[PDB]
RNA sequence: UUUUUUUUUUUUUUUUUUUU
RNA sequence: CCGCAGAAGAAGCACCGGCUAACUCCGUGCCAGCAGCCGCGGUAAUACGGAGGGUGCAAGCGUUAAUCGGAAUUACUGGGCGUAAAGCGCACGCAGGCGGUUUGUUAAGUCAGAUGUGAAAUCCCCGGGCUCAACCUGGGAACUGCAUCUGAUACUGGCAA
RNA sequence: UACGGCCGCAAGGUUAAAACUCAAAUGAAUUGACGGGGGCCCGCACAAGCGGUGGAGCAUGUGGUUUAAUUCGAUGCAACGCGAAGAACCUUACCUGGUCUUGACAUCCACGGAAGUUUUCAGAGAUGAGAAUGUGCCUUCGGGAACCGUGAGACAGGUGC
């Protein structure tokens, strides 16, 4: 009957920021219009390997974008012509330059996000995703974590059918503000309407 | 390469003070391909968790049924309140035509030849709780020899 | 949980309830339409559905419905009888099959195919 | 009587490798298993207990091409037979006149084969017996007739089945096109991938 | 095993599809 | 049967919940209608009533007047009596059912068979003959009892003690 | 339960028959209705008390008056001073008229332009008819900005629960 975030409530406690910047009394408003715009271009340019963390720092309002993506080599491309585009389009909206910093998503198996970017791929085949769903969860937990719960909502059958499915491969203490837990979500579609997935990953006790 | 199946559940959810209260149960069986079969029950907050607590309980050692070789030699008493019950063997070549209301109690070890459907009650909890206690009360081909000599 | 209160109206929506009184032989028949009735004020606003009575040795009087489409269902005719009491109708206990003799019913309604017996349109 | 098709439709709801269409190309290219067969509900179907046997019924009804009439008039006498299901019922479908002719190599499909038989091309020791429920007993012979013997359809069966398994229970001469059943069928090499016993227990629900 | 501080307060329509 | 001549010349019904089975786009306001167990319609009616697609099966499809099905039930052959229904406050004797239990004994019923009946389409099984499924049949068989007798002694009934 | 009588002193006892009909339940075991049970209590519940509200006079929304004609939804524990903490420009319900249906706001190409200060006269307002003064920054004189147009083809919305 609740959905209760472990993250967010805890920015300085094992669970680090999606973004952080210091804009002043009469210089926030444009920074906020740019924090969705810069993330929309990137999270469509980086889709080919996802982005666990789409990190917006702005060291002098110029934007130090740190992209933890599971394939940096495909966004370095054939060696740095994409980087050039990647440092221009997000700087075109913001009116200032853009300190593009790359990284790997170190093992998507154990990750704070990339488990939901298994699952929400599986729907692009349109056939029996049930063969692979709870197997993907299984596989992920075989290289890391100690419990996980999963909730999936949406049009996932035929004609008019709309339900919610819930699974538990291991124990999850829902909120413990000391622990290495995460919450995440992701999305998918199937030509009848939405398919929206949610996770809770109790990876460790502290 | 062990075998795992369910057979029954309760809708168990009721009015109270007060709105509605809900709960979640199972009844399950397990087997080993060398003529071994077993059972038990569970409960949880979640349905596929009431299956796991059951099937971890069904894994207790699994009774070796007297099977020589594709059928069985005696109909053991599955004594219950009015179930009765008695299986009917068949001559080694024709299949497991038994009560699909409980059939997984004999199916999980592979047993090809036995029949009888659920003779006095159409509730699985009744012809289940009866069958497993006849199967533990059985005798080997080697025992019935001693029973009629030495 | 209290049976002489429960039994009436619990949970089902087809239900058994029907009341189908007398027998004497069989319930199907040929039906001399004996006298035609057109009347009796009710909340179901029952126009044109001209019920008739039936001279049958049964112990009490009996009555039967127009079955379906066909205005000239005339009181000298001897069409066929079967059971099925539609909730619309007090007093009645059977409905006709009114297609034989001179009665017609089904004038040109192409959808009847085997349902009442009709030939194909311009196909 | 045998409904006739669309033929490849049957494979997109019954399954893969069907002898219905055994020959050229349309295998894995067009039979639409794993791609998307029942496309509308393919996100999630749900099966049934009668479900899985009723499509294994379907398999046996549509692969060999037979009525529900035959499925009851083979059952009539099967009720006297002494053996198991996959000898009292299944074994007969590989050995009725319209279905043995493909097993020997006189037509390249099972829908072909029945139609060569019904068109007076085939005999059993001198009998034109196109009453195709007629089942060819072991050792008595079965041939294509003289002017149909080396007709285009037989060759394109023979030079395609050449690389394939020639099963042990019957034989043929490929160059004068005649044969028989050499022994009785067995539930251990008959090569239908089906669970045999399950078409007869389906009448128990 | 003394247990009357008044007797009564119309109907409905609540119910988030289903195979497990 | 054998040459020519054309895929020519041959097919549709239930329908479509869920029952063995495939569904939506809408309509009409428990209108009008299915009414079998169900289930449906109370302004978003999956099958009512129009239609569009395809399905079950193919001279066949729905369905009907009923009775048993599944379901176990008037039970010598097959039974529940705390339950539905269910040892009926109560038993003077008159007919009735059960009359102790073993030896010497008998064979009427019990059983085993000899021989007869049930000539011919069985039901149950094999072998054919028409091109053959049918169909048309040949062969083998099994028919509690009844007769008329050779046995065999544990029950049913007795005789003696 | 009676429609023959065996009994009974009548009324009834005892046979448990039947015209016809019509769809499942008794029992366990579990609910717990808001409950002056017994029992454990407890609160301006009630206590002891205190200052009142009330009848006449005012500030004022239902309903209630017919008024030319009237704005929902408000009507006990879960609604009071509506939501309006300004129902005569007023964040427009509604009575009326004036007007429109890309409206008022806002893009993607196409052809073009410097932006504005000031006053006169009409009109209820939206809007209508005149008169003066004005002409910026780069600057490939290319491309245009600050910033106003007219033609397109895509094309805008609201407490509706």
């Amino acid at each position: 009957g609740q959905k209760v975030h472990p993250n967010g409530i805890r920015l300085g406690i094992v669970k680090p920021w999606n973004s952080t910047w210091f804009a002043n009394t009469k210089e926030f408003a444009d920074n906020l219009d740019s924090d969705f715009k810069v993330r929309q271009y990137l999270t469509k340019e980086l889709a080919k390997a996802s982005v666990s963390r789409i990190v917006i720092e702005r060291p002098a309002k110029s934007i130090r974008v740190t992209i933890h993506t599971a394939r940096p080599g495909i966004v370095i491309g054939k060696k740095g012509e994409d980087v050039e585009k990647l440092r221009k389009v997000v700087a075109d909206i913001a009116g200032v330059p853009a300190q593009i910093n790359i990284a790997e998503v170190r093992k998507p198996e154990l990750d704070a996000k990339l488990v939901a970017d298994s699952i929400t791929s599986q729907l692009e085949r349109r056939v029996m995703f049930r063969r692979a769903m709870k197997r993907a969860v299984q596989n992920a937990m075989r290289l890391g974590a100690k419990g996980i719960k999963v909730e999936v909502s949406g049009r996932l059958g035929g004609a008019e059918i709309a339900r919610t499915e819930w699974y538990r491969e291991g124990r999850v203490p829902l909120h413990t503000l000391r622990a290495d837990i995460d919450y995440n979500t992701s999305e998918a579609h199937t030509t009848y309407g939405v398919i929206g997935v949610k996770v809770w990953i109790f990876k460790g006790e502290i | 390469e062990l075998q795992e199946k369910l057979i029954a559940v309760n809708r168990v959810s009721k009015t109270v003070k007060g709105g509605r209260i809900f709960s979640f149960t199972a009844l399950t069986v397990v087997g080993d391909g060398n003529g071994r079969v077993g059972f038990g029950y569970g409960k949880a907050r979640e349905v596929p968790a009431a299956i796991q607590k059951a099937m971890e309980k069904a894994r207790r050692n699994m009774i070796n049924v007297a099977l020589n070789n594709g059928t069985l030699q005696h109909p053991v008493k599955g004594v219950h309140t009015g179930s009765r019950v008695f299986m009917q063997p068949a001559s080694e070549g024709t299949g497991i035509i038994a009560g699909g209301a409980m059939r997984a109690v004999l199916e999980v070890a592979g047993v090809h030849n036995v029949l009888a459907k659920a003779y006095g009650s159409t509730n699985p909890i009744n012809v289940v709780r009866a069958t497993i206690d006849g199967l533990e009360n059985m005798n080997s081909p080697e025992m019935v020899a001693a029973k009629r000599g030495k | 949980a209290t049976v002489n209160q429960l039994v009436r109206k619990p949970r089902a929506r087809k239900v058994a309830k029907s009341n189908v009184p007398a027998l004497e032989a069989c319930p199907q028949k040929r039906g001399v339409c004996t006298r035609v009735y057109t009347t009796t004020p009710k909340k179901p606003n029952s126009a044109l559905r001209k019920v008739c009575r039936v001279r049958l040795t049964n112990g009490f009087e009996v009555t039967s419905y127009i079955g379906g489409e066909g205005h000239n269902l005339q009181e000298h005719s001897v069409i066929l009888i079967r059971g099925g009491r539609v909730k619309d109708l007090p007093g009645v206990r059977y409905h006709t099959v009114r297609g034989a003799l001179d009665c017609s019913g089904v004038k040109d309604r192409k959808q009847a195919r085997s349902k009442y017996g009709v030939k194909r349109p311009k196909a | 009587a045998r409904y006739l098709g669309p033929k490849l439709k049957l494979s997109r709801r019954e399954g893969t490798d069907l002898f219905l269409k055994s020959g050229v190309r349309a295998i894995d290219t067009k039979c639409k298993i794993e791609q998307a067969p029942g496309q509308h509900g393919a996100r999630k179907p749900r099966l049934s207990d009668y479900g899985v046997q009723l499509r294994e019924k379907q398999k046996v009804r549509r692969i060999y091409g037979v009525l529900e009439r035959q499925f009851r008039n083979y059952y009539k006498e099967a009720a006297r037979l002494k053996g198991n299901t996959g000898e009292n019922l299944l074994a007969l479908l590989e050995g009725r006149l319209d279905n043995v002719v493909y097993r020997m190599g006189f037509g390249a499909t099972r829908a072909e084969a029945r139609q060569l038989v019904s068109h007076k091309a085939i005999m059993v020791n001198g009998r034109v017996v196109n009453i195709a429920s007629y089942q060819v007993s072991p050792n008595d012979v079965v041939s294509i007739r003289e002017k149909a013997k080396k007709q285009s359809r037989v060759k394109a069966a023979l030079e395609l089945a050449e690389q394939r398994e020639k099963p042990t229970w019957l034989e043929v001469d490929a160059g004068k096109m005649e044969g028989t059943f050499k022994r009785k069928p067995e539930r251990s090499d008959l090569s239908a991938d089906i669970n045999e016993h399950l078409i007869v227990e389906l009448y128990s629900k």
